[PDB]
């Protein structure tokens, strides 16, 4: 959360 | 687990140095992607030519061309790419032109959980919209229980006998989280898609899009290219879904995120084939 990766999760 | 070891055994092949995404990581192109982890391969990803001699980068969007084999032609090929930013849509039309694709499949809402996975990239029903260069019209909408399709015109502006029909396949009713209980409607919408492909003479590769590009996105691919060799090949075929996620993930990184895809795509293998036996 709030990393600007994407986590498909 | 069968499964979770066949899928842990692929992650586990991706947590090395990959094929090189520098393209996708030049400054000019940082507010193209949706995601600054998910970038496309430079060797397949999608190069925008014809774009407007001002802008000093005009050749980038976060696609790759994925071909199921080596010597496929464009039409058995697929673009697997991002939903579109609100700074994207205009080279989106452009890719889809150049590309001559004529089906498009969306594989998200536009906003899933107050986040936005796609905007906006077709006109409402029997409107017309310039995207930059490129004229869409929105001819009409025939709703489905899954999905939406919408017969778009897609044209560019100042060339007269560039218009061409584009399919957009839009997919639903996928839940926010995880993957749909059982394949069914994925299946019958796959279905439609491979048959209204198949119809279109001389087609390009089929645009599939996602938030990234690369979870629903290549679990729809994925299946779509499982059934088309039972299609051709029959129910006793040989089918290896470890070698053909590693032959996708070969043309853009990280295609099918989770193991309730992995799972789900060997149910839809097996309804499909239950399918062709029942009818």
């Amino acid at each position: 959360k709030g990393s600007g990766d994407y986590m498909p999760m | 687990s069968g499964f979770w070891e066949e899928f842990e055994t692929l992650q586990q092949q991706e947590c090395k140095l990959l094929y090189s995404r520098k393209e996708g990581q030049r400054q000019e192109n940082k507010n193209k992607n949706r995601y600054k982890n998910i970038l496309p391969f430079d060797h397949t990803r999608v190069v925008l030519h014809d774009g407007d001699p001002n802008e000093p980068v005009s050749d980038y969007i976060n696609a790759n061309i994925i071909m199921p084999e080596f010597g496929s032609s464009g039409k058995k090929s697929y673009i697997a790419t991002q939903g579109c930013l609100q700074n994207t849509v205009n080279d989106f039309w452009r890719m889809v032109f150049q590309e001559n694709s004529r089906v498009i499949v969306m594989t998200t809402k536009e906003v899933e959980r107050g986040k936005s996975k796609c905007v906006k990239y077709w006109p409402d029903e029997y409107a017309l919209k310039e995207y930059g260069v490129m004229r869409v019209r929105n001819v009409k909408e025939s709703a489905a229980h899954d999905y939406t399709l919408r017969e778009l015109k897609l044209s560019k502006v100042g060339q007269g006998n560039t218009e061409r029909t584009v399919w957009q396949y839009h997919f639903r009713t996928w839940p926010d989280h995880g993957v749909p209980s059982d394949p069914g409607g994925v299946l019958d919408f796959l279905e439609e898609v491979h048959h209204k492909q198949e119809s279109i003479m001389d087609a390009g590769p089929v645009v599939v899009h996602s938030s990234a590009g690369i979870g629903r996105t290549g679990t729809f691919i994925v299946i779509d290219i499982l059934i088309d060799i039972i299609r051709e090949k029959g129910v006793d075929c040989d089918i290896d879904v470890p070698k053909t996620i590693q032959m996708v993930r070969s043309q853009r990184s990280g295609m099918v995120q989770t193991e309730a895809q992995y799972r789900f795509i060997y149910m839809a293998v097996q309804h499909y084939i239950e399918t062709l036996q029942r009818r």
